[PDB]
């Protein structure tokens, strides 16, 4: 399948996943892509931070489905 | 009562460890007086402030002004282990304790208090500010759970529409949470207590996990290292900065209230109540954002005072932190004489 | 000259503060005749409830470590005061044990009964798998503790038994002996009857032990009599036992062998040490105290030290503390603690019990 994260700029990344993969491998593949740190990463769908031990089959997540992704900041 | 000087042997004492422990001796030997009524009124509300200082002060001259009435050993071990008293963020545990369970009565006194009809108010302030991939608030809140499961979702406005009143901050930068992943730890007791620190039996809670952060300690003029006395769960609360943009839409769509104060504070303390009871943050974690210049303007500006959760008592919170105290010093002392028989045996 | 006494699942250990073994031992029991008319001329405790327990009708209120029956318990507590040790309890404070994870409400019971009930002058509540530990003069690690309906794998930190991680198995004492009654009566031995039962019993506690290896022991009893031994039975018989020496403690390792999806000791060990935090780990790897009757296998902490390391990271420094005296640690740390000066001012008083009610337990003893 697919999905699509969206950035605060609104950007549009695209990873191609299949259901089974976690949260934890989303943020991964988004981070081999975009380098951005997989603990910076909060995805959220339907309104809710999605945990990185479970999966896109967990959260419903689906094929041509849109996450939002809000990277957090401490700097301090 | 020959306890209070076995409990102040403890190497671990700290400053709200005295304030419990001497406010407990001084309201047995000279207690019910009501003239002496107003020094212990006034300590409670120091301790609570987290002025120790003042009032190791007071407690010291209460000693001098009525030595007479108390016993000299204990006044004068007092006084002396007094000049060498600190507080350490990692280890507050009277003082969480303290908290843990002011924030019950908080939430008591908010229920009393509110017909959360402020909490219905403020859905469409939220509903203003969101991201767009936050939830949409549609429910009617009928009671305190519900303003509390809202309230809280605050920090779903985090990292983003937060952040130009975050910069504006010299605190926030000030924050020491160390970035180190650590997980979540299994607990059993409640607020901002610690998962491994000694409990009374009702006041366990149902077992969960919860999230452990480390102190920062390399940072320059650290939060706890300039405030020790606060106990340490998460450093600078920055969800603060969060119900700050939520709470700006309702006095601009209030303004014109006459029970905007009373509302205003109704929220300012649930969310106190309601971050210590979930282990979140402290209330000087909270409050510190909150109290800092540039914020206090927006409530001041619209003339509201708030009262950060300064309640009028704290007594039963406060006896109840003496004992938890008291029991864990002579524990202390207990443990010491029994390792020290334990090195006998050979 | 204060009492300690241990309630525990199987067999209940009193005695006084100072001695260093408690004075009385003896079931957890109490017979209520199954019929009136041998109440002409009305319950029983302990050991008479044991002999006469086919007159009788035996509950055992303590059995898995939380008290069940109070009408019993308090039955048990008057034995154990004026009969057991023959003393007045309004003389004796009377320091007293709990079970790991015991209810909040058993403990005002307890407290409760103790003061309106025997009018203590003063008394005190502790855990069981606490005062083992300090009986071995620690204040940190984890302690196995082995009765007769149950075990518990209990860490302290600092005193503070850790509620988060204690586990518990019920696997203990009464099902070893059970188990071992099975095992020998696929031999051609005949143990069935209660006093069969209790022969068994008397096997266990001499002639089993754990093997450090399952297999190797195995494959030593098929292949000599090295590890027989005999037994006399009550009437004169000589009966040998072989490889049932081991394979009875062995279901303390492995369940399966009576039919139980657990986990085994050191499995539960391993798991109740994972259930803490990282930080404290190292120190209750290093301070693994044993402690109960079922921990008193021969070969029981080498087994223990191997199991617990196979399990461990391989850098871990892994302790085993077995005490030759663990059988009555519980007590023996009972007996330290109440001697204490220190515990002098920890007591709870009379006063504050009517003060306060059954609920100044929560806030003296925790
Ligand atoms: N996965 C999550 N799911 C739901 N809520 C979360 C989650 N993670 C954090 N929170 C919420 O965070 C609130 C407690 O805040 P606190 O952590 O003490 O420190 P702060 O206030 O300065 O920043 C919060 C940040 O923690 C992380 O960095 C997040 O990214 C946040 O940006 C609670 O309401 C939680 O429900
Ligand atoms: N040398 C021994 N070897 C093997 N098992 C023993 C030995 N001595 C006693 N036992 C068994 O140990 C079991 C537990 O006795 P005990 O330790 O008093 O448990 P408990 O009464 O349930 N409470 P606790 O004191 O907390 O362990 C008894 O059931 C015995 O059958």
């Amino acid at each position: 399948m697919q999905i699509f994260v969206k950035t605060l700029t609104g950007k549009t990344i695209t990873l191609e996943v299949e259901p089974s993969d976690t949260i934890e491998n989303v943020k991964a593949k988004i981070q081999d892509k975009e380098g951005i740190p997989p603990d910076q990463q909060r995805l959220i769908f339907a309104g809710k931070q999605l945990e990185d031990g479970r999966t896109l089959s967990d959260y419903n997540i689906q094929k041509e489905s849109t996450l939002h992704l809000v990277l957090r900041l401490r700097g301090g | 009562e020959l306890s209070i000087s076995l409990s102040l042997d403890s190497p671990k004492l700290d400053e709200s460890d005295f304030i419990l422990l001497s406010v407990k001796y001084l309201e047995k030997s000279l207690g019910k007086k009501k003239e002496f009524s107003g020094f212990f009124e006034d300590i409670e509300k120091l301790y609570f402030k987290q002025n120790y200082k003042e009032a190791i002060e007071k407690i010291l001259d209460f000693c001098k002004k009525n030595e007479s009435l108390l016993s000299e050993q204990v006044v004068q071990r007092l006084a002396e282990v007094a000049p060498r008293l600190k507080s350490n963020p990692k280890d507050n545990e009277s003082r969480r304790l303290y908290e843990t369970l002011y924030a019950d009565h908080l939430e008591s006194v908010i229920k009393q208090e509110s017909d959360l009809s402020v909490f219905n108010e403020l859905r469409d302030s939220y509903n203003a500010v969101k991201p767009e991939y936050a939830v949409t608030h549609e429910t009617e809140i009928k009671t305190l759970d519900e303003a509390k499961q809202f309230i809280l979702s605050f920090v779903m406005l985090n990292d983003n529409v937060e952040l130009p009143l975050k910069a504006q901050s010299e605190r926030y930068p000030k924050k020491d949470r160390s970035r180190e992943e650590l997980g979540n730890t299994p607990s059993a007791n409640p607020g901002i207590m610690k998962p491994n620190s000694p409990n009374f039996t009702d006041n366990l809670v149902p077992v969960r996990d919860v999230p452990k952060i480390a102190i920062n300690e390399k940072v320059a003029g650290g939060y706890s290292k300039t405030k020790p006395t606060t106990p340490f769960v998460a450093s600078l609360s920055g969800t603060t900065y969060s119900l700050m943009v939520v709470l700006t839409d309702y006095i601009e769509k209030h303004k014109t209230d006459k029970d905007i104060e009373k509302k205003v504070n109704q929220i300012i303390n649930l969310w106190i109540s309601s971050y210590i009871k979930e282990g979140y943050h402290s209330y000087s974690e909270v409050v510190d954002v909150l109290t800092e210049p540039f914020l206090q303007s927006i409530f001041d500006k619209a003339n509201i005072k708030l009262n950060y959760g300064v309640l009028d008592d704290t007594h039963a919170e406060f006896r109840k932190a003496q004992d938890y105290v008291f029991g864990l010093t002579i524990q202390s002392a207990m443990h010491h004489e029994l390792q020290e028989r334990f090195k006998n045996k050979e | 000259a204060a009492l300690v006494i241990d309630n525990g699942s199987g067999m209940c250990k009193a005695g006084f503060a100072g001695d260093d073994a408690p004075r009385a031992v003896f079931p957890s029991i109490v017979g209520r005749p199954r019929h009136q008319g041998v109440m002409v001329g009305d319950s029983y405790v302990g050991d008479e409830a044991q002999s006469k327990r086919g007159i009788l009708t035996l509950k055992y209120p303590i059995e898995h470590g939380i008290v069940t029956n109070w009408d019993d318990m308090e039955k048990i507590w008057h034995h154990t005061f004026y009969n057991e040790l023959r003393v007045a309890p309004e003389e004796h404070p009377v320091l007293l044990t709990e079970a790991p994870l015991n209810p909040k409400a058993n403990r005002e019971k307890m407290t409760q009964i103790m003061f309106e009930t025997f009018n203590t002058p003063a008394m005190y509540v502790a855990i069981q798998a606490v005062l083992s530990l300090y009986a071995s003069g620690r204040t940190t690690g984890i302690v196995m503790d082995s009765g007769d309906g149950v075990t518990h794998t209990v860490p302290i930190y600092e005193g503070y038994a850790l509620p988060h991680a204690i586990l518990r198995l019920d696997l203990a004492g009464r099902d070893l002996t059970d188990y071992l009654m099975k095992i020998l009566t696929e031999r051609g031995y005949s143990f069935t009857t209660t006093a069969e039962r209790e022969i068994v019993r008397d096997i266990k506690e001499k002639l089993c032990y754990v093997a450090l290896d399952f297999e190797q022991e195995m494959a030593t009893a098929a292949s000599s009599s090295s590890l027989e031994k005999s037994y006399e039975l009550p009437d004169g018989q000589v009966i040998t036992i072989g490889n049932e020496r081991f394979r009875c403690p062995e279901a303390l390792f492995q369940p399966s062998f009576l039919g139980m999806e657990s986990c085994g000791i050191h499995e539960t060990t391993f798991n109740s040490i994972m259930k803490c935090d990282v930080d404290i780990r190292k120190d209750l790897y290093a301070n693994t105290v044993l402690s109960g009757g079922t921990t008193m296998y021969p070969g029981i902490a080498d087994r223990m030290q191997k199991e617990i390391t196979a399990l461990a990271p391989s850098t871990m420094k892994i302790k085993i503390i077995a005490p030759p005296e663990r059988k009555y640690s519980v007590w023996i740390g009972g007996s330290i603690l109440a001697s204490l000066s220190t515990f002098q001012q920890m007591w709870i008083s009379k006063q504050e019990y009517d003060e306060s009610g059954p609920s100044i337990v929560h806030r003296k003893c925790f």
